[PDB]
RNA sequence: GAGGCAGCAGUUAGGAAUCUUCCGCAAUGGGCGCAAGCCUGACGGAGCGACGCCGCUUGGAGGAAGAAGCCCUUCGGGGUGUAAACUCCUGAACCCGGGACGAAACCCCCGACGAGGGGACUGACGGUACCGGGGUAAUAGCGCCGGCCAACUCCGUGCCAGCAGCCGCGGUAAUACGGAGGGCGCGAGCGUUACCCGGAUUCACUGGGCGUAAAGGGCGUGUAGGCGGCCUGGGGCGUCCCAUGUGAAAGA
RNA sequence: UAGUA
RNA sequence: AUUGAAAUC
C-alpha cells in the first residue's frame, strides 16, 4: 500500500515535516516517490503549510492512504473540498 | 572569551595608537604620547629589518586588535568575504564594521569598544525595539540601534549621550541624540573609515 | 533499445551458432588517443546459414544459452577472410608467447 | 624618482693561498609602481656598495610593463635556464600571489592583481631574471594590431 | 615517409621565420592551403601562392616580420611568435564549442577543423561548432 | 614515453611506506619494558642517552627513547610509546611518553610542562 | 535436552580509544483492530565525553612622570606597567515571581459514515525555554622566542646533564640545554602522535626525462600492434551541432 | 687518531 | 699532568 505521509526533516526541537508519497514499507525518512508539500507545526513562519493539491488528488486517485494527520493537513488546504 | 589584560600597551607594540581605552587614550597618553615604542626589556632597542612575514603578520594583528575580536572569529569573517562577490578586503572591513558591539560604539553610546561590548551583553541595548545581547550581531542597513528605555536613567548612558550633544557621526550612520537612538544607513566604503591599516597585506597574510 | 552490434564471423565450428568478433573505438579516459577494443559474442544461428567471413548485425535477445544472448539479425557482407585471417594469426601468435 | 627594494643579498667566497676571501652579491629592484621596473644584481667587497651598486644597475635596466588595471594583458611562461615562471592575469581583489622574488618585482612595477607559479629550478637569481624577461615580453591588443597590420 | 604533413608545414614556417627568410616552399595539399588562408587572413603572413617545382605542386609562403629594431641585436620582432600542432597522428584532439580555447586572452589564434570547414576559434564559436583542434598561433 | 606506450603501460603510482610500525596506524602503543640500557650516539656527538627495549602489543620488540631529565624505568616497567625518531641513535624510531603508566612525570619541570608530563605546581601558585 | 545481542541498554575480553542496565509513546512513522485502543529500545527526548562546529563569561570607565615585590643595570637608570592599589559604574553566577510553542486529529455531535461546521481528551522533554523582579567583580591556561618562523636577556650547566621536524645546538661567557624575568601565538583551550590530499611538474593527460647527472636494448631480421603521400567519389563508425529523456532526496 | 674552520 | 678529548705518565 502506498501512502501520503509526513517525513521529519529540520532539527532537534525544530520539527519540520515534508508531506511525501512513499511505499508504506519504507522507513520514515527514507526514499520517497514524490514531495507534495511541507509543514511547520510551530507556525514560526507565515507560510507554515503548503500542498501541491493537483498532485495530492492524483495519488489519492491511484489509491494511497494518507496517515491520519497527513489527511488533516491535506484538508486544511482543501484537498477534499468540492464545488 | 575575548582579550582581557593590559591594553593601551598595544596603544603601543603595533606602533600606532589604537583607540582601546577610549577617553584616556585621547589625553596626554594612549601612553603612545609618553612612550611611542614596543613593551618589555627590549622595547627601545635598535629595531630589526623585519620579514615580509613579520610585516604581514603585524598588519592583521593591528586590524584584529582594533575591533577586539578573536582570531578564530576574524579568520572566518575573512574566509566568508573571499567567497563573497566583490573586492575582498573592503567587504571584510564592511562586515567587521557591521558588528553591533562596534556600531554601538560608533554612535558614542559608549566611549570604548571594550565598554561598548559590556552594554550589549548586559542588556542595555536594542535593535528595532527588541533587546539584543550578542556583541557579534550583524547589523544590516535600515536597523535602529537604540538604548534600553529601562537603562536611560543610568549615570553612564547619560554622561556619554551628553558628550554627543555637539559631536558628528559617521556618513553611513545617523543619531537622534535626545531620543537616545540611531541608525545604520548603509555599509561603509573603504573610503569612509580612516583605519591605520593597509588591508591588502591582510589578504596576502592569508594566501600562504 | 535492444543493442545491435555488427562484427564478423570467426567460427561456425558449432551447431546453430557462430562466434562473432565485434570491434569498438574510443577516446582514452585520460590519454586522449582513440584506442580499439574488441569482443567475441556467441550469436544464435538456427538455420546454420551464416559462415566464415560474413559480416553480420547482432541483436540483444532473450537468453538462448549460458552466454548466448544475441541473435544474428542480418547479413551485411560476405567474404572478409582478411579479418578472419587477421584474427587467426593473433590467435596462433600466442603459441610462441609461453615458457 | 623610484622606490627600490632589495630582494636578496648573499656572501660568496674565492679561495686564496692560506685563507678564504669573501664578496657580496645584491639583487635589487626599482619601480615607480606605474609600469616601470628595473632589476640589478651588483656585487662588491662590502654589502652597501653591493646594494648601492645594485641600485645604479637597476636604473640602467628598466622595462615597459603594459598594465591593465593592476593586472597584465595576458599569460606568459618563460624558461630562463632550468627556471620557469608562469604568470596569469587576475581580477581585482585577488592580489599579488607569488613568492618573494616575483612579488617584489611585480609590486614595484605597479601590479596588484596577478597569479604566478615558480616552476623548475627555483634559484632566485634565475627566477628573477625569468620574471623580467617575462615582463619584457608582454604585448597588448595595440601592439599586435600594429604587428599583424603590415 | 612524412608522418604529419600539417606539422611539417607548421614547422617549415617556424624554421624559415627564425632565420628571417622571405619565402618558403611546402609541398601542396588542399588541407594545407586552407590553414594558410586563415594564417593570411589574420595577418601572420603576407600570403601564399601555388607554384610548380620540378613537375610538382608546392605552395610558396611569404612570411612577415616586424620592423628592424634598436640596440644590440637589431633583429625584428616576429609576427608569428608561436605556432604549434595540437591534434597529432599519435594523439588526436577534438573539442566541442563549449571547450574551445581562448589563446592568449584574445591576442591569439586557434585554427580548428570542423564540418563547417577550417576555422578560427571565434569563427567556430560564433558558428557554434567544434572539431579537431589543429593548432595555435600567437 | 609515447602516448601509445602510456596507453600500453600507464604511469606507476608512488607508494612510500610507514616510518614507524607501531602497527595498526595507532598513534600510540602499549609496551612492557625489557632492558633499560644506556646508549652512546654517533656522528659528532657524545653523551649517555637513555633507552628502553620494549615488547609491544603489536608482537613487535623495539628500542624506544626516554626523554627528559631523570627517569624511573626498569626490567618490568610498562610504558606507552608514541614514535618519534631520535636521530643520533640509529635504529631508534620511537619515544616513551612521560606521564602514563609506570613512567613518571618529570619533577621540578617548569617550562614545557605538557610534554615531559608534569602537573602544574603550587609555589607562589 | 536447552541455546545464539553484527536490536536498545549493559557485562567481559582484546585495545591508545568509543556512553545511561535513563524518560516517554506527547510528536512522526510502522503492525493488527470497524472503533475504543494494544504493541513498537523504529522513533521523540534527557544523561555522560571540550570528541567536532557556533555563541558567551572571567569585568567597564577613571586611575603616578609611575607604589611594592621580581628581572635586568655603564649603578645614572630601564622593564613588568594603567598593570595592581584605590574611586565611582554595570551586574555571569545565584534567589523570587510568572511560564510556553511543539496538539489537532483519530473520537463524539450537526450534516449523509461524504463536503463543511461544532466539541472534547492528550506534553516525555518540563516547572525546561522564554518574560518580569532582585542581585554578587565574579577562571586562565597551553605552546613557542638559533634559521626555516612571530618573539632576548641573567643566572645555572660544561660533547656532562640534555635538546633536535630538517639543517643542527652542548668541550666554562650557550638568544638552541634547565630555571628566572621579559617577549611572541593561540585562548576554554593549547600542544603531541598517527593517517589522508597539499606543497611534489618528485609517475609529468594537463605536466618530466635518457652524450657526461638515474636512464638507448650488444646488432640485425622481422610477428602482432601503433603510425601512414597527392587527387576524386560513396558511406557517416570516430568527431561536431540541435532537440528530448535520464541525471532521486540529502549534500555543495 | 675523534670533534672543531 | 698534557689539549676540549681519545691515547700516554
Ligand atoms: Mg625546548
Ligand atoms: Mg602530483
Ligand atoms: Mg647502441
Ligand atoms: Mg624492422
Ligand atoms: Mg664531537
Amino acid at each position: 500500500m502506498v501512502k501520503i505521509r509526513l517525513a521529519r526533516f529540520g532539527s532537534k526541537h525544530n520539527p519540520h515535516y515534508r508531506i511525501v508519497v512513499t511505499d508504506a514499507r519504507r522507513k520514515r525518512d527514507g526514499k520517497y516517490i514524490e514531495k507534495i508539500g511541507y509543514y511547520d507545526p510551530r507556525k514560526t513562519t507565515p507560510d507554515w503549510l503548503k500542498v501541491d493539491v493537483e498532485r495530492a488528488r492524483y495519488w489519492l486517485s491511484v489509491g494511497a492512504q494518507p496517515t491520519d494527520t497527513a489527511r488533516r493537513l491535506l484538508r486544511q488546504a482543501g484537498v477534499f473540498r468540492q464545488e | 572569551g575575548r582579550y582581557i589584560g593590559p591594553v593601551c600597551r598595544l596603544c603601543r607594540r603595533e606602533g600606532v595608537k589604537l583607540y582601546l581605552k577610549g577617553e584616556r587614550c585621547y589625553s596626554p597618553k594612549c601612553a603612545m604620547e609618553r612612550r611611542p615604542y614596543p613593551p618589555g626589556q627590549h622595547g627601545q632597542k635598535r629595531a630589526r629589518r623585519p620579514s615580509d612575514y613579520a610585516v604581514r603578520l603585524r598588519e592583521k594583528q593591528k586590524l584584529r586588535r582594533i575591533y577586539g575580536i578573536s582570531e578564530r572569529q576574524f579568520r572566518n569573517l575573512f574566509e566568508e568575504a573571499s567567497k563573497k562577490k566583490g573586492v575582498t578586503g573592503s567587504v571584510f572591513l564592511g562586515l567587521l564594521e557591521s558588528r553591533l558591539d562596534n556600531v554601538v560604539y560608533r554612535l558614542g553610546f559608549a566611549v570604548s569598544r571594550r565598554q561598548a561590548r559590556q552594554l550589549v551583553r548586559h542588556g542595555h541595548i536594542t535593535v528595532n525595539g527588541r533587546r539584543v545581547d550578542l556583541p557579534s550581531y550583524r547589523v544590516r542597513p535600515g536597523d535602529e540601534i537604540a538604548v534600553a528605555e529601562k537603562s536611560r536613567n543610568l549615570e553612564l548612558i547619560r554622561q556619554n549621550l551628553e558628550a554627543m550633544k555637539g559631536r558628528k557621526v559617521g556618513p553611513w550612520l545617523s543619531l537622534d541624540v535626545e531620543g537616545m537612538k540611531g541608525k545604520f544607513l548603509r555599509l561603509p566604503d573603504r573610503e569612509d573609515l580612516a583605519l591605520p591599516v593597509n588591508e591588502q597585506l591582510v589578504i596576502e597574510f592569508y594566501s600562504r | 533499445p535492444k543493442k545491435v552490434l555488427t562484427g564478423v564471423v570467426v567460427s561456425d565450428k558449432m551447431q546453430k551458432t557462430v562466434t562473432v568478433l565485434v570491434e569498438r573505438q574510443f577516446p582514452h579516459p585520460l590519454y586522449g588517443k582513440v584506442i580499439k577494443r574488441s569482443k567475441k559474442y556467441l550469436a544464435h544461428d538456427p538455420e546454420e546459414k551464416y559462415k566464415l567471413g560474413d559480416v553480420v548485425e547482432i541483436i540483444e535477445s532473450r537468453p538462448i544459452s549460458k552466454r548466448k544472448r544475441f541473435r544474428v539479425l542480418r547479413l551485411v557482407e560476405s567474404g572478409r577472410m582478411d579479418l578472419v585471417e587477421k584474427y587467426l594469426i593473433r590467435r596462433q601468435n600466442y603459441e610462441s608467447l609461453s615458457k | 624618482d623610484f622606490e627600490e627594494k632589495m630582494i636578496l643579498i648573499r656572501r660568496t667566497a674565492r679561495m686564496q693561498a692560506g685563507g678564504r676571501r669573501f664578496r657580496f652579491g645584491a639583487l635589487v629592484v626599482v619601480g615607480d609602481r606605474q609600469g616601470r621596473v628595473g632589476l640589478g644584481f651588483g656585487k662588491a667587497p662590502e654589502v652597501p656598495l653591493a646594494v648601492q651598486k645594485a641600485g645604479y644597475y637597476a636604473r640602467r635596466n628598466m622595462v615597459e610593463v603594459p598594465l591593465q588595471n593592476g593586472t597584465i594583458p595576458h599569460e606568459i611562461e618563460v624558461e630562463f635556464g632550468a627556471s620557469k615562471i608562469v604568470l596569469k592575469p587576475a581580477a581585482p581583489g585577488t592580489g599579488v600571489i607569488a613568492g618573494a622574488v616575483p612579488r617584489a618585482i611585480l609590486e614595484l612595477a605597479g601590479v596588484t592583481d596577478i597569479l604566478t607559479k615558480e616552476l623548475g629550478s627555483r634559484n632566485p637569481i634565475n627566477i628573477a631574471y625569468a620574471t623580467m624577461e617575462a615582463l619584457r615580453q608582454l604585448r597588448t591588443k595595440a601592439d599586435v594590431e600594429r604587428l599583424r597590420k603590415g | 615517409m612524412l608522418t604529419d604533413p600539417i606539422a611539417d608545414m607548421l614547422t617549415r614556417i617556424r624554421n624559415a621565420t627564425r632565420v628571417y627568410k622571405e619565402s618558403t616552399d611546402v609541398p601542396a595539399s588542399r588541407f594545407k592551403e586552407e590553414i594558410l588562408r586563415i594564417l593570411a587572413r589574420e595577418g601572420f603572413i603576407k600570403g601564399y601562392e601555388r607554384v610548380d617545382v620540378d613537375g610538382k605542386p608546392y605552395l610558396r609562403v611569404y612570411l612577415k616580420y616586424g620592423p628592424r629594431r634598436q640596440g644590440p641585436d637589431p633583429r625584428p620582432e616576429q609576427v608569428i611568435h608561436h605556432i604549434r600542432r595540437i591534434s597529432k597522428p599519435g594523439r588526436r584532439v577534438y573539442v566541442g564549442v563549449k571547450e574551445i580555447p581562448r589563446v592568449r586572452r584574445g591576442l591569439g589564434i586557434a585554427i580548428l577543423s570542423t564540418s563547417k570547414g577550417v576555422l578560427t576559434d571565434r569563427e567556430a564559436r560564433k558558428l557554434g561548432v567544434g572539431g579537431e583542434l589543429i593548432c595555435e598561433v600567437w | 614515453p609515447t602516448i601509445n606506450q602510456l596507453v600500453r603501460k600507464g604511469r606507476e603510482k608512488v607508494r612510500k611506506k610507514s616510518k614507524v610500525p607501531a602497527l595498526k596506524g595507532a598513534p600510540f602503543r602499549r609496551g612492557v619494558c625489557t632492558v633499560v640500557r644506556t646508549v652512546t650516539p654517533k656522528k659528532p656527538n657524545s653523551a649517555l642517552r637513555k633507552v628502553a627495549k620494549v615488547r609491544l602489543t603489536s608482537g613487535y620488540e623495539v628500542t624506544a627513547y626516554i626523554p627528559g631529565e631523570g627517569h624511573n624505568l626498569q626490567e618490568h616497567s610498562v610504558v606507552l610509546i608514541r614514535g618519534g625518531r631520535v636521530k643520533d641513535l640509529p635504529g631508534v624510531r620511537y619515544h616513551i611518553v612521560r606521564g602514563v603508566y609506570d613512567a613518571a612525570g618529570v619533577k621540578d619541570r617548569k617550562k614545557s610542562r605538557s610534554k615531559y608530563g608534569t602537573k602544574k605546581p603550587k609555589e607562589a601558585a
